[PDB]
């Protein structure tokens, strides 16, 4: 698709070879389709260029210092404040593939071990009837003129 | 779902759609530009690779893999084999009101009585304790009874003693060899951490007393509370169905 | 003798002479990893072969390269005992020096270009401790050595493929060490076929066409040229007499004038000699004999060059005539005697569809869809490229030893002559000469240790850098590029990181018993990559071949599904320089049993004769009898006296270190002891550490080398003892002048294991005693004075009791719990993490909502428990709270909030609480915190207690060490006189301004002022960096704020239902604890501790267990008189007789030790540790006899049979028949009850199918399997099967109705539809298969 | 007899 | 091995004798697990094919089926006829050897009280209403299945069948994987469906494949029985009395002879030497 748009914007009158000017197009057309496509979460293209500005110099800080890198002089080298470097690494993870074998053999997968804090605890369904049951009692113990008022309020 | 470590984890289907949905978009973008017909026919290859890959991965050729260098779970492996939804979540399952222990032998019993340890049998009958607390009115509300279950008043051991009398219980040992795989006793409470049996029924399970794990079950409904009495009390079968000689032989 | 032997002796019954001492028990581990890192100059081992086989690397444009020079391993940045805490791998950085040399294309040897040699770090490699273990992520791990099949060739013959005829199928298989395979296989139709890597089959001449040959250049190598001659009238030929050998006479087989063989007559040995005696060569033959044969070589016409007939075609009566008409007399054919040397390749030339060179090169490229360029280059990359192929000269060694060759050294590249030669021998076994080997002989198996295997993927690490070195070489700039920038430092460690931690080999270190850690470093597995697997294994692979004898033990194996795979090596085995196994043997020379030692290979055992260990050597003479029961070439028989060559070294060498502690194994079956060396690997150290009685002697040789006890580096005298540290002062002869001469020893205090058992040591030396070279200095977790101590002794009886020993169930008293001899400690781990969410950052403070005074009773200000509080399940350790997100509720509470004025909270409890059933004491905390966040109150307070911990101990290093160096100021002082009134009246600091003299005394001014500054330069940096790594924060994971992690310690007592075992595999469950009253007791008034079932003795064939019990009756039977003579307190010289008369007893003991040389107080301390009983040593097969046990039993004033009377505690009367009663050693296992019993009423659920989970850690139910569903149908319980499939499992609108109806006293059923099923309903609806339901 | 679509494109 | 163990567990085992005795364990010890794995697969494949059976109706009322016979051929009494027919019912009105003395109006439960009446007579043949002749729709009936062995009476209508048969076949499979004809005693000789002729020696020659021996008591019950193939020679006769400890059948079994019921000359016709066969004469006697 990049090669097609390249030909209609090819221009022979600049006189150079075809293969040079063509190379800029589909390389560019590759990198937007590694950005919005081919990923678990669509991450904006602003973040990705920062990651390679981080991950290139992180290999250099292993070379330069000869030791593993520290985020303080990273942000000094990355020209950004340190909270942003602390803000950028929190996105760097992919999903960990729910049917992975976290057990030693093929006995169990991670999809059968994930807990759900969504429904309820079944004691609490026995709460919400009983507190509802007492409120009907005390509303019957209320004066009949006022009894309609807090009901719909 | 967000995970306990603060990351995410997806099932394998929710990226295989991102193969089909993306390769759908590359086709509809293409046909309104009218590429020549060695590029267009190559597009209809990959959908037929991808609508394959939604239905089955390991069928038509080399499977489509994720980052773990392992095959992706298809829609077919949801139904295929012992890993599927049939033999792991439909026929056998997990069940609540359950537990297990090491087994041991106590010969002071009678034939139908079996042991049941104390601090196992406190969790195993927690709905029964709350109802009989709210019926006598010693517990004012439900949450108060959960507040009082850690107080351990002596009447809690009495109300449990009230409720465990003549309420049968199932004994199990995996794997079930034949019809005598599960029986039904009446419990007798001791203060330890182990299940006691009667010694004559060890040969019925082919269980020997060297560290098994026998499991318990509690029937909830009124019919099963009769059904333990009516069919599977240890007295009501001494005849093993293989051959009409008793399995209650002195071992 | 050593002083650990002096404070406790051990009477032995050794009779065969112990000749070769037990070697260091971790040889295959420690000697392996030394070969990985130590610098090998030439004969490359370890990392050196990884570099020269890749480096140098020519650039892909052909201009530049780069050379390795020298590597260097820097010092490890961390130490071991904090890497347990922080949880990081300790390693060294891998530093190398490399030189980038560029040739110019202009000059011929243009070395004049940029040479920037620099020293670039890449990767960390984890090192080994001095025990064998690594640490990975703060966990001890061990690499288990892998068994796989040897490189080289492999001849075999499968049976049972072509069962139509049942034909024998010979096939050969050559396997390289890395790269692509090659296979040769036969067919039912007698044709040789070639398969490359399991593709479609290929005829054999296709490679021979691809290897630059013609049919002339092939058929020379196999067939010979049967030369015929038509001598202008009639055909003739030549003959060697053994060529018509057992063949038919089609023509009149004659001589010139003596007709030897008539028509149709066979050629016996007479007529062979008839051609020998006259030597008749040119036999006149008819012209019909050339039919039946095949012409071998292309024959052209002299005038046109046209074939009358082609090579490999059957000639007829036209072609034989026409060659004589063109003019030809000499005819070269093939030799077809298909019984002896026959054609199987001549059949294949006609089925070969390709005729020439490139046509076969096309078809082989066609075999592995869609060129001359590709097909020639590919076939030189399979078996001729050094990159993707290697034969690994140990692979070359067997490859030449199989084909009867002449040289060891060679290439890792195939040679074109060599492929043909194995094809030659394979045809030769179709006739019958030679035979194929087997799989179970270890000459085609190999062991594979750490250092050989760790290099292997490390070479694949350099492949990961090989695809990147070419890229920025050829197209990048050439002179400005420093080579430091282009080598990627990440992935080279990342490949070897994938080894340690996600293999099937990097196991968890079993720390739960010292014996269990030493049998898990001498284990050899057959799993892994490139070996065997679990399900695809066979039945001939699990059987024990008689080449396993002495190299691989046949008893020590699990009984699960891996029963035939996991095997351990023997006692004295080693690993040879090539990789094969070895075992020692004593060489017999003319009957005399010598002291020389030979390690044999795998193969040479079948060529010799070796005698067993039970031969009676006649006092440095020879064997007494004529027939020594020997074994040779895989067969056991009887041989003569003169012929035997070799003998077994000791009698231990069929058993490994596991079962070779189990005494009296020689009288046991094999099936019982196989659990017996497995049921010792699961022991947990008791709170006491009591010695066993009946052992095998190896306790001294299993304790001092398993590392878990301290060992003495240099012998001498001990100055100081504390319960946290000991120090020694070395004797001056071993002292160097460079040192001050005291050693400091730290003992490891209470730290976590990896089966959650206790680890601490205890010093067993006292103040002021000598210690010789190498002795034990501190007791271990399962040690006692340097001997292996796993369980306890107890007095044991044998009778049925009131059904409490019904089926293998054992019985205790309360006395074994009151003396707490079966008590263990455990140390669990608890942690809590603090994060930031999208709503707000969490924190830890003790102000917790919905809490009363009782849970807030015992905390600090910061919500962390004091170090030393008591705890109970249901209380709090960490007070953690979260920002609750503002969600509204159903409005019943909303007016209820408006009645009492309910204050809302943004503070929701998510704190850590103690798991229930667990009740004990908290003993240690520590706090992890990031760098930059303000360090909180418990952070800096625990750091200030951390600082004064570390500071005052490392300062104590310079306290006594410089005290020896403060003493030599005085020595220098003495020469020139010691200023006796000017030395000690004034303090130490004014020892420079005394009375001084010339240059001898001002070089004293340079000696006093230097170590006042040199030793000051020593310690100050070690103070700062220790202070630096504590006051710095932590490098932790993304998303954590702070993590507090708290060790708590629980002590667990015996309960009815802990697992129990003897030492022969008899399992046991403790059924009842009993008050001391109604236990059985003897006629003197002591009870008996343990009662068990006496009906387990004949039907396990464990007569070893009864054999063990009598010795322990004698073991205290010496000990009680010692206690009778110590409290009654007679004398010294009465006692010294009684010991020597006791254990100098047997007629043919090997050991001899006399107490006459000991001092008096030594005897008074030899009486000390004998009060509990006298130990008795018994080897595995050099055991004791029933005559000898009955000897010392008479010494103990006890009945000779050892079967004494009793009285019952409940009846008080006499038993009907006496009972055997004695001491027995027993022990307990890790499967405790609080690990096991686990129940669940109402808790969590799944995510996708709404079912409960499984596991004690996740508080989950039990599985109700498909055998149980089939079980309930035969009873027919209809209603019971419903709840297990609808309302105890699935229905979200169903199961809560049960949790309401039970509380209101109605046990009412209502069914639904299981949420497993609608998942299946939504499943098949997603496959375009319209499944829907009818109505009634 | 191939079936993998990597080879079908380059052919 | 030619030399197994000689000594014993109280006087010790030698090293090589200990090493070879390992093979008796590790061959057998790996077999228990594999058998267990196979068998649980088999039990799963038995409950599948038999899942449909419930006792739908009581008495389908079909006609005759299998006649029952003991299994004691070849050796002693193995399974008595009473212990197979116990728990079954009569397929028809069956009699006593006192002729026309019927004990049943075509269907009774044959429990142990009526196995006394079978035991005092000499009955060895009875029609049993099997499950094969049951012809009800989608199931089997109670009068074709008889006594539920697990309770001890006729099975009530609605209890499951195919699982309780597929279970009790599955369970014991764990331990599953590990001439001259002499009669024992005397007896009457009753052999039927025979074609035999008198020899030139005079005795009984077996010229039919269907013949096999039956050793009968004084009554008519079978005690022993052995199969006899074609071409065999006897020395005794049928319908007679023989002696005990006696080999009544004597022939060469290694040959399958081509014996002749026919009497007359034999000629060299329809077979020509050099055309049909060759003539390789007997080397010793010449004939
Ligand atoms: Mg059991
Ligand atoms: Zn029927």
């Amino acid at each position: 698709i990049g090669l097609m748009k390249a030909v209609d914007k090819f221009e022979y009158r600049r006189g150079y070879k075809f293969s040079t000017y063509a190379t800029w197009w589909i390389r560019q057309a590759i990198t937007r389709s590694i950005a919005d496509q081919a990923r678990t979460i669509r991450i904006p293209v602003h973040m990705i260029e920062t990651i390679n500005k981080l991950n290139r110099i992180s290999r250099q800080m292993l070379q330069e210092m000869g030791r593993e890198p520290t985020p303080e002089e990273l942000a000094e080298r990355m020209l950004m404040p340190e909270d942003k470097i602390r803000k950028v690494l929190k996105i760097a993870k992919e999903p960990i593939s729910m049917e992975t074998p976290i057990g030693d053999d093929e006995d169990s997968h991670l999809g059968d071990f994930i807990e759900d804090t969504t429904l309820e605890l079944p004691l609490d369904s026995a709460t919400t009837e009983s507190l509802r049951a007492a409120t009907h009692d005390v509303l019957a113990g209320l004066t009949a003129r006022e009894a309609k008022v807090l009901r719909m309020r | 779902v967000p995970l306990d470590g603060g990351r995410f984890a997806t099932s394998d289907l929710n990226d295989l759609y991102r193969r089909v949905i993306n390769r759908n978009n590359r086709l509809k973008r293409l046909l309104d530009l009218a590429a020549p017909d060695i590029i267009v026919r190559n597009e209809k290859r990959m959908l037929q690779e991808a609508v394959d890959a939604l239905l089955d991965n390991g069928r038509r050729g080399r499977a489509i893999t994720g980052s773990n260098k392992r095959p992706l779970k298809s829609l077919a492996d949801m139904i295929k084999g012992k890993q599927g939804r049939f033999r792991q979540n439909l026929l056998g399952k997990r069940v609540d009101y359950s537990g297990r222990s090491v087994i041991t032998v106590g010969p002071y019993l009678r034939l139908h009585q079996c042991g049941l340890p104390k601090k196992m049998a406190l969790e195993l009958f927690k709905p029964f304790i709350y109802g009989k607390l709210e019926l006598r009115g010693l517990a004012t509300t439900i949450k108060a009874a959960k507040k009082m279950v850690e107080r351990e008043e002596a009447v809690v051991w009495d109300i449990l003693d009230e409720v465990i009398r003549e309420h049968p219980v199932l004994l199990n040992r995996a794997p079930t060899l034949h019809r005598l795989g599960i029986q039904a006793f009446e419990p007798v409470l001791i203060e330890g951490k182990a299940i006691q049996l009667h010694p004559l029924v060890c040969a019925a399970y082919n269980a020997d007393f060297d560290g098994d794990q026998m499991a318990v079950h509690v029937p909830l409904t009124l019919e099963a509370q009769l059904e333990a009495r009516a069919l599977m009390m240890s007295t009501n079968n001494i005849l093993s169905p293989a051959n009409g000689e008793p399995i209650i032989v002195p071992s | 003798y050593s002083y650990t032997e002096k404070k406790r002796i051990r009477k032995d019954f050794g009779k065969r002479p112990q000749v070769l001492d037990v070697p260091y028990l971790l040889s295959i581990q420690l000697d392996s990893f030394q070969k990985f890192i130590e610098q090998d100059p030439e004969g490359q081992y370890g990392l050196e072969a990884a570099f020269r086989s890749v480096f140098p690397i020519q650039s892909y444009s052909g201009n530049s390269e780069l050379q390795y020079v020298s590597y260097r391993l820097g010092e490890p940045v961390f130490d071991v005992q904090e890497c347990q805490i922080r949880g990081v791998t300790y390693s060294a950085p891998l530093r190398v020096k490399l030189r980038l040399v560029i040739y110019e294309r202009e000059a011929p040897e243009g070395t004049v270009k940029d040479i920037k040699e620099q020293e670039v770090y890449m990767g960390e490699i984890p090192l080994m401790t001095d025990n064998g273990t690594f640490v990975i992520n703060g966990t001890e791990r061990v690499i288990v050595s892998q068994l796989h099949r040897s490189p080289g060739v492999f001849f075999d013959s499968d049976k049972g493929k072509t069962h139509s005829s049942g034909k024998v199928l010979y096939n050969a298989r050559i396997i390289p060490y890395r790269g692509s395979w090659l296979d040769f296989e036969f067919d039912p139709k007698d044709n040789l076929f070639v398969r490359i890597d399991r593709r479609r089959k290929l005829p054999a001449t296709i490679i021979l066409r691809a290897l630059n040959y013609t049919t002339e250049q092939i058929l020379d190598l196999f067939f010979e040229k049967v030369i015929f001659e038509i001598r202008d009238n009639k055909l003739q030929m030549e003959l060697v007499p053994e060529r018509l050998r057992g063949e038919t006479a089609s023509f009149d087989i004659e001589a010139n004038g003596k007709v030897y063989v008539e028509k149709g007559r066979r050629i016996t040995a007479r007529h062979i000699r008839q051609l020998e005696k006259d030597d008749v060569k040119l036999i006149e033959v008819p012209v019909e004999y050339i039919a039946g044969k095949v012409v071998a070589k292309d024959y052209i016409d002299e005038s046109t060059g046209e074939l009358i007939c082609a090579a490999n075609m059957e000639l007829s009566l036209d072609l034989l005539a026409k060659l004589s008409q063109s003019g030809h007399k000499r005819i070269e054919t093939l030799f077809t005697n298909d019984l002896d040397h026959g054609p199987y390749i001549s059949e294949t030339l006609r089925v070969d569809p390709t005729n020439d060179r490139l046509s076969a090169l096309v078809e082989i490229y066609r075999m592995m869809g869609e060129t001359r360029e590709a097909a020639e280059s590919l076939f030189e990359n399979l078996f001729f490229s050094e990159d993707r192929y290697d034969l690994s000269a140990v692979g070359r060694m067997k490859f030449n030893r199989s084909l009867l060759r002449e040289e060891i050294e060679g290439s890792g590249i195939l040679s074109k002559d060599d492929i043909i030669d194995v094809m030659k021998k394979l045809i030769d076994i179709r006739n019958g000469k030679g035979e194929v080997d087997d799989i179970d002989h270890l000459g085609n198996r190999r062991i594979r240790s750490v250092g050989e295997m760790a290099e292997n993927q490390f070479r694949v690490g350099l492949v990961r850098v090989e695809r990147a070195v070419k890229e920025r070489l050829s197209l990048g700039d050439l002179d400005t590029l420093m080579p430091q920038d282009m080598i990627n430092a990440k992935p080279i460690s990342a490949a070897v990181k994938e080894f340690f931690g996600s293999s099937q080999l990097s196991q968890f270190m079993v720390q739960n018993n010292p014996l269990s850690e030493i049998t898990h470093k001498r284990r050899i597995s057959a799993l892994g990559p490139g070996g065997l697997t679990r399900e695809r294994a066979g039945f001939e692979v699990r059987d024990v071949h008689p080449t396993h004898y002495g190299r691989v033990c046949p008893i020590e194996t699990p009984e699960g599904p891996n029963i035939g795979l996991i095997n351990s090596l023997s006692v004295y085995a080693q690993t040879n320089e090539y990789g094969f196994l070895e075992t020692p043997y004593r060489k017999v020379t003319d009957g005399v049993v010598t002291d020389e030692i030979h390690y044999l290979s795998a193969i040479e055992e079948g060529n010799y004769v070796i005698a067993q260990a039970n031969s009676n050597l006649d006092e440095e003479g020879h064997f007494v009898e004529d027939l020594v029961t020997c074994r040779s070439k895989g067969e056991s028989s009887l041989f003569s006296r003169d012929q035997v060559d070799y003998m077994d070294v000791s009698t231990q060498q069929v058993v490994s270190v596991g079962a070779s502690l189990i005494p009296f194994l020689e009288h046991d079956d094999a099936n019982r002891a196989l659990m017996g060396a497995n049921m010792q690997r699961q022991a947990v150290p008791t709170l006491r550490a009591d010695k066993p009685l009946v052992g095998t002697g190896m306790e001294r040789a299993v304790a001092v080398d398993s590392g878990v006890t301290a060992v003495a580096k240099r012998g001498g005298v001990v100055q100081y003892v504390d319960a946290s540290r000991i120090v020694i002062k070395v004797n001056e002869d071993e002292m160097y002048p460079g040192e001050a001469g005291i050693d400091i020893y730290n003992l490891t205090k209470y730290t976590r294991s990896n089966q959650n058992t206790c680890i601490n040591q205890m010093p067993c030396v006292s103040l002021g005693e000598p210690v010789e070279r190498g002795d034990v200095l501190a007791d271990g977790p399962s040690t006692d004075l340097g001997e292996l101590a796993l369980g306890q002794n107890m007095r044991v009886a044998f009778m049925p009791w009131n059904g409490y020993n019904f089926e293998d169930s054992i019985l205790v008293s309360e006395r074994v719990v009151q003396e707490d001899r079966f008590t263990t400690i455990h140390i669990q781990e608890l942690a809590c993490v603090s994060r930031d969410t999208k709503l707000g950052p969490e924190e830890i403070t003790a102000d917790i909502p919905n809490v009363g005074e009782a849970a807030l009773s015992k905390l600090d200000e910061s919500g962390i428990v004091y170090i030393g509080a008591e705890v109970t399940g249901g209380d709090i350790l960490v007070g953690k709270v979260t920002p609750k997100g503002e969600t509204q509720l159903t409005p019943e509470e909303k007016l209820l909030r408006a009645i009492f004025g309910e204050k809302a909270s943004d503070v929701k409890d998510s704190s850590l609480r103690v798991p229930n059933g667990v009740s004990g004491t908290v003993i240690d905390v520590q706090v992890f915190t990031r760098d930059g966040v303000e360090k909180d109150k418990r952070a800096l307070e625990i750091e200030e207690m951390q600082l004064k911990q570390a500071k005052k101990d490392l300062s104590e290093e310079l306290q006594i060490l410089e005290a020896g160096l403060f003493s030599r100021i005085r020595a220098v002082l003495v020469a020139g006189g010691v200023e006796a009134e000017k030395l000690d009246k004034l303090p130490r600091d004014r020892w420079l301004e005394l009375g001084l003299t010339d240059e001898e005394k001002q070089n004293q001014l340079e000696q006093l002022a230097e170590q006042y500054d040199e030793l000051k330069h020593e310690f100050e940096k070690k103070l700062e960096a220790k202070r630096r790594k504590i006051t710095q924060g932590d490098d932790l994971a993304p998303g954590v704020l702070k993590i507090v992690k708290v060790y708590l310690a629980v002590k667990r007592r015996i309960q009815p239902g802990d697992k129990m075992a003897g030492r022969h595999g008899n399992k046991g469950v403790i059924s009842k604890i009993n008050p001391i009253e109604d236990m059985p007791y003897d006629e003197n008034g002591t009870p008996v501790d343990i009662v068990l079932n006496p009906l387990g003795v004949p039907s396990r064939m464990n007569i070893g267990q009864i054999l063990e019990t009598h010795l322990g009756m004698a073991a205290k039977g010496i000990g009680d008189k010692i206690n009778a003579m110590l409290k009654q307190q007679q004398e010294v010289a009465k006692l010294r007789e009684f010991i020597q008369r006791a254990y100098d007893l047997g007629a043919d003991v090997r050991q001899k030790v006399d107490l006459s040389t000991f001092s008096d107080e030594e005897v008074m301390r030899l009486a000390e540790n004998l009060r509990k009983g006298m130990p008795i040593a018994t080897p595995v097969f050099d055991g004791a006899k029933e005559a000898e046990i009955k000897e010392l039993l008479k010494l103990g004033d006890l009945p000779t049979s050892g079967q004494i009377r009793l009285y019952d505690g409940r009846t008080g009367e006499q038993f009907e028949r006496p009972v055997t009663v004695g001491y027995m050693y027993m022990l307990k296992l890790n499967h405790l009850v609080d690990d096991k019993m686990h129940a669940r009423s109402t808790g969590s659920y799944s995510l996708v199918t709404q079912q409960p989970l499984g596991g004690k850690a996740q508080f989950g139910g039990q599985r109700f399997g498909e055998m149980e569903v089939w079980a309930l149908e035969a009873y027919g319980a209809a209603y019971t099967l419903q709840e297990m499939l609808t309302v105890k499992s699935d229905d979200v609108n169903g199961r809560t109705k049960m949790y309401k109806n039970i509380v209101d006293g109605n046990h009412q059923m209502e069914p639904g539809m299981p949420e497993s099923f609608n998942v299946l309903l939504k499943e098949i609806r997603s496959l375009g298969i319209n499944i829907e339901l009818e109505d009634e | 007899r191939t079936t993998d679509p990597v080879r079908m494109y380059m052919r | 091995i030619e030399t197994p163990i000689t000594a014993n567990f109280r006087e010790g085992l030698n090293v090589l004798q200990y090493f070879i005795s390992t093979h008796g364990a590790r061959k057998g010890l790996a077999d228990t697990a594999l058998k267990t794995a196979n068998s649980g697969y088999l039990t799963r494949r038995l409950v599948d094919v038999a899942q449909d059976l419930v006792v739908t109706e009581d008495d389908c009322g079909t006609h005759e089926g299998i006649m029952m016979t003991p299994v004691i051929e070849g050796g002693d009494v193995k399974e008595p006829l009473r212990d197979r027919v116990l728990g079954r019912v009569t397929a028809e009105d069956v009699l006593k050897p006192g002729t026309a003395d019927i004990l049943v109006p075509r269907n009774t439960l044959l429990h142990e009280q009526w196995c006394d009446l079978l035991e005092e007579n000499s009955v060895d043949a009875v029609k049993v209403r099997s499950v094969v002749s049951c012809d009800t729709d989608f199931g089997v009936c109670a009068h074709c299945y008889g006594r539920d062995l697990a309770r001890g009476h006729i099975i009530n209508k609605g209890e499951a069948i195919g699982v309780i048969a597929a279970q009790s076949i599955g369970e014991p499979g764990t331990q599953l994987t590990m001439s001259s004809i002499q009669v024992k005693n005397k007896g009457s000789i009753k052999l039927s469906n025979v074609k035999s002729v008198v020899n030139s020696s005079g005795k009984l020659v077996i010229t039919s494949r269907n013949t096999e021996l039956k050793l009968i008591d004084e009554f008519g019950r079978t005690k022993e029985s052995y199969k006899v193939p074609y071409g065999a020679v006897l020395a005794k006769g049928d319908g007679e009395q023989v002696a005990g400890g006696e080999t009544v059948a004597n022939w060469d079994p290694h040959t399958m002879p081509v014996i002749t019921e026919v009497s007359g000359f034999v000629r060299f016709t329809d077979m020509i030497d050099g055309q049909t066969i060759t003539r390789q004469t007997d080397e010793l006697t010449g004939l």
